[PDB]
């Protein structure tokens, strides 16, 4: 089937901005391309079909354009209600969907509130020794985290997750974990969390030695 | 004949004679082509044309026309006008006068297993390359070429 | 959407090709005739048949097919099968093989303003009495009616 | 007007069989086709199959053997059934009303979608470990402290801080699967002098087995 | 074929063979025309008429007769009666005593 790609993967824009989302096929889609809007926990809603036919009841600020293998959805005036993920899809040869473009309101930069927590003795009593590191209310979402133990870097057992934009301040919050056995934890004493973010040329670091 | 009417209405409910009876999209329809010669009407050397009166013998399976005879009062076969069932467009390719089709669309016989047999009469004037040399002791090797006009070998497989 | 489909539906959804294009029954339909001869195929003296290939130019006004190009995206001509419009049923009366009508039922052209044009091709075999007196230096007054 | 509502089991075991019911209102199944879409976790949606208005069915060629679709025009319901289930089938399943032009079809309205999770894991209560910094290295006006919610199954898990006293200074980072079970983290912002002395406590509960825990902050 | 029958039914539900198969009336239907000569049946020197057996391969795109193959089990082509669809009215201008247009409306490969 016609492979489809979308760009940008993630786009930040301010309310009222004109924005365009690009959708590109691997083959001539012959204007049989459609756009639909999806929100977290809400039924997806069709915006446009046949590349420029607006779905009934959709605000006229949405408009579509394109031909051949390149197509664009334009929002001429970004409302706060238009912050969502937008998928293009094709229905002339099979049914293929883009990866989706996630659209968020643009936010002033914020440095992450980085902190680190040792595995408490209540956890160590169970033999679990999962370390955890947090980075709250940072923006943009572009962030990278590395675990280092006794100065040695660690990648096994590393996990992380990031919240969506906060409903009040649109910043992001991230958690990260390092699952360890009691033996593996006790084999070392120095632990540190390294967080790289665009607000600084050097990473923020938070560390602890032994149990709290 | 109430049960025959009921069966006939059941078979053609939702039937489409324009669509070949391939079950899967890749399935071919196998058509056995027989020929029965009723009269060699003439051979024309000036036109290089042989006129024959023949009966074709076309047989294929149309799964859409299958039924259980025990459900339909023991009717084990049915005679149906050919225009209402799907027919392979078997035509005389080497005709000399443009008459591809058969002379009379007689009814087909449909068996309960879906085997359809059709034996339409044809009047045909095929082109025949005349061996001019040994006249009048000459012998002629005339050919009648029957093929589906439209369907490819990947859709209708002819057989002797 | 294709504007030709809107135009076709607008013209023919309430159109009867049986009745003449007249507002009152006593009105005459004026037909413009323009027979164009393509070739004189043959004059068969033995059968007294003149064979000709002609185009029968037939133009008339049909007020029911009136439309303006401004209302239909600038369409200035619509091709319609001749079976859908009223036709004057012009025939060659002095034919000899019984082929009264034209050889191909070409589409009519419905121009804007209600003008309808038909120009079918026809081969006609027609009675031509042959005066053989001065053969081979003869000339023949064949006619098409 | 037009609405579709998928329903079905949230958890199914591998190699079991899944059934979903798409309830329909505002239109008649006899005049609109209903397609089924699924969105696998971390992937774009894919078309699974369609219930035609004429009552025929067509399936994605990759899933044709695994799928069947049926409908009840009196109840205005469309049923999806799938067998030979595997963990890859975990995702949100949508039923859609399909618009048409001539022979071309496209998805015009979506249902709210039902999350289907394919996992053999049994329901398990979370452990709630206290999280406190290794040293009170600064007298910050507020310091982040948290609780680790690890080992529970299935989703969801609810986390609060001093019940209603959680305030907006709380985050609930999305859960992560590890070794076939979920782990979740939460944090609260509290003064550096308050958390070592006041019983600042996270409250955690798990509807999968009506579990409840509370863990204070200590160092 | 239930898929193919459904496809044929849905293609022609509201198809019009009167209007040209363009998306927009300003477009031009581009028809590829290939004459195949099958047999030189006769040359009539006396009547100045040549009789030939031919095939007129006509090819064009009908905008309305597209479909998605995955909707119909992967059917990528069908054969349909040519009287259903719009066709170019190719006429033999120099016809002497035959038919001007095509009269054998064989099936169309769509
Ligand atoms: C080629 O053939 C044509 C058809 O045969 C010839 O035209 C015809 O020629 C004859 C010659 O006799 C004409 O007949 C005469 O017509 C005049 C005119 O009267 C006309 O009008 C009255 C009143 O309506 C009507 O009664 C007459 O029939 C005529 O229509 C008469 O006064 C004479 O008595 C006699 O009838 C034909 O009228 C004429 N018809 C046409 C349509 O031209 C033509 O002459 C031939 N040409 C050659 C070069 O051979
Ligand atoms: C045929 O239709 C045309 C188009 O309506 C008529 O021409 C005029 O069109 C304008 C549209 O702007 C109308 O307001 C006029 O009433 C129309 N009539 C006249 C007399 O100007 C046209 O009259 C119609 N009839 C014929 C015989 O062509």
């Amino acid at each position: 089937d016609i492979v489809i790609t979308q760009s940008p993967s993630l786009l930040s824009a301010s309310v009222g901005d004109r924005v365009t989302l690009t959708c590109k096929g691997s083959q001539n889609i012959d204007n049989y391309l459609a756009w639909y809007q999806q929100k977290l926990g809400e039924a997806p809603k069709l915006l446009i079909y046949k590349t420029n036919s607006l779905q009934t009841g959709i605000p006229s600020r949405f408009s579509g354009s394109g031909s051949g293998t390149d197509y664009t959805l334009t929002i001429s005036s970004l409302h706060s209600e238009d912050l969502a993920t937008y998928y293009c899809y094709q229905y002339i040869n099979g049914y293929t969907f883009g990866t989706g473009t996630k659209l968020e309101l643009k936010r002033a930069d914020a440095a992450p509130t980085v902190s680190i927590f040792p595995p408490s003795t209540e956890q160590l009593a169970t033999g679990g020794a999962s370390v955890v590191c947090l980075m709250n209310n940072f923006y943009p979402r572009d962030i990278s985290v590395k675990w280092k133990i006794d100065g040695t870097e660690r990648r096994d057992g590393v996990l992380d997750s990031v919240t969506d934009q906060d409903s009040k301040d649109s910043t992001y919050s991230m958690s990260s974990t390092l699952s360890l056995t009691k033996a593996d934890y006790e084999s070392h004493n120095l632990y540190t969390c390294e967080v790289v973010h665009k607000t600084s040329s050097s990473p923020v670091v938070k560390s602890f030695n032994r149990n709290e | 004949s109430e049960a025959e009417g009921r069966l006939r209405e059941k078979l053609f409910s939702g039937y489409d004679s324009s669509v070949r009876p391939a079950r899967e999209v890749g399935d071919r329809v196998r058509v056995s082509v027989g020929l029965i010669l009723a009269q060699l009407i003439s051979l024309n050397e000036k036109d290089e044309e042989m006129s024959t009166k023949v009966y074709l013998d076309l047989e294929w399976t149309d799964y859409r026309l299958s039924w259980d005879p025990a459900e339909h009062d023991g009717i084990d076969s049915l005679r149906i006008t050919a225009e209402s069932v799907w027919l392979p467009d078997v035509v005389l390719l080497n005709n000399n006068d443009g008459n591809f089709d058969v002379a009379l669309d007689i009814s087909v016989v449909v068996s309960s297993d879906g085997s359809v047999r059709w034996q339409p009469p044809g009047i045909y004037r095929s082109s025949c390359s005349i061996q001019v040399t040994y006249f009048p002791f000459d012998w002629q090797n005339c050919t009648m070429v029957f093929s589906s006009y439209s369907y490819d070998s990947s859709e209708v497989s002819l057989q002797t | 959407k294709n504007e030709e489909l809107r135009l076709y539906h607008h013209l023919f959804n309430n159109y009867d090709p049986g009745s003449r294009p007249v507002r009152e029954p006593e009105d005459t339909v004026t037909i413009s005739l323009k027979v164009t001869l393509t070739n004189l195929i043959s004059l068969n003296e033995k059968e007294e048949t003149l064979t000709t290939s002609v185009w029968i130019g037939i133009d008339w006004q049909d007020y029911r097919l009136n439309y303006s190009k401004d209302d239909f995206g600038g369409i200035e001509t619509l091709r319609v099968p001749s079976e859908l419009v009223w036709l004057p049923e012009i025939v060659l009366e002095n034919n000899i093989d019984g082929q009264f009508g034209v050889a191909y039922d070409a589409n009519v052209l419905v121009y804007e303003g209600g003008s309808v044009t038909w120009l079918p091709p026809a081969i006609y075999r027609s009675v031509c009495a042959v005066e053989v007196t001065y053969f081979p230096f003869d000339w023949q007054n064949c006619s098409l009616i | 007007e037009v609405q579709l509502q998928e329903s079905g089991p949230g958890l199914v075991q591998p190699s079991e069989t899944l059934s979903l019911t798409c309830t329909v209102s505002g239109f008649s199944l006899t005049s609109y086709s209903v397609s089924w879409l699924r969105q696998p976790s971390g992937k774009g949606p894919e078309w699974m199959g369609r219930m035609w208005d004429d009552g025929g069915t067509v399936y994605n060629s990759g899933l044709k053997s695994r799928l069947s679709i049926s409908r009840d025009t009196s109840k205005n319901q469309v049923f999806l059934k799938m067998n030979s289930l595997q963990t890859d089938d975990t995702g949100t399943y949508y039923c859609t009303r399909d618009e048409r032009i001539r022979a071309i079809n496209w998805f015009a309205y979506w249902g709210q979608g039902t999350l289907v999770t394919v996992s053999s894991a049994e329901t398990t209560a979370p452990s709630v470990y206290p999280l406190a910094p290794g040293t009170a290295l600064k007298s910050n006006s507020m310091v982040t402290l948290g609780c680790l919610v690890k080992g529970y199954f299935p989703e969801p898990v609810t986390v609060t801080w001093n019940s209603g006293a959680l305030s907006s200074g709380v985050h609930t980072f999305p859960a992560v699967l590890q070794s076939g079970l979920y782990t979740l983290t939460s944090s609260v912002t509290v003064p550096s002098s308050t958390w070592p002395s006041q019983t600042v406590t996270c409250n955690v509960a798990h509807p999968g087995q009506q579990h409840q825990r509370w863990t204070r902050k200590l160092c | 074929s239930e898929h193919e029958t459904r496809l044929v039914a849905k293609l022609f539900k509201d198809y019009s063979s009167v209007v040209r198969p363009v998306e927009d009336h300003r477009q031009v239907v581009e028809v590829t025309v290939g004459l195949q000569l099958i047999q030189l049946i006769n040359v009539d020197e006396v009547n100045q008429i040549v009789t030939t057996n031919v095939r007129l391969k006509q090819q064009w795109v009908d905008y309305n007769l597209k479909w998605n193959p995955d909707d119909y089990g992967g059917v990528k082509k069908i054969h349909i009666p040519s009287e259903k669809i719009w066709r170019p009215d190719l006429v033999l201008y120099n016809n002497a005593d035959g038919d001007f247009a095509i009269v054998k409306f064989t099936k169309v490969l769509l």
